């Protein structure tokens, strides 16, 4: 019989790759906060205590 | 009408933890604690210590 031969063989192309995934990490940056804590306290001064 | 409700959390002094709560099962009715760099005393029901 005429039996088959080896397959054609995959034609493989060498190369370099970079694989990118979806970015879920937040964009981070250094900020600076200027503010003023205003604390006003009302005290009742008793005879012995406050 | 309410014109203000100052709600605060004061700690329990050690002499009140070991002598009163763990031993006798009772707690003092007055809170003497340092807050905003001042030692304030709060009496329950505006009455004497109990």
């Amino acid at each position: 019989r005429r039996c088959p031969t080896r397959p054609e063989g995959q034609n493989y192309t060498e190369g370099i790759a970079v694989v990118f995934k979806e970015n879920i990490a937040p964009y981070k940056f250094k900020a600076t906060m200027y503010y003023k804590d205003v604390t006003v306290s009302q005290v009742w001064f008793g005879h012995r205590y406050s | 009408q309410f014109m203000g409700i100052f709600e605060d959390r004061a700690p329990v002094p050690f002499e009140e933890v070991i002598d009163k709560i763990n031993a006798k099962g009772v707690c003092r009715s007055t809170a003497k604690y340092v807050r905003n760099n001042m030692e304030t005393t709060a009496f329950h029901r505006d009455d004497h210590e109990t």
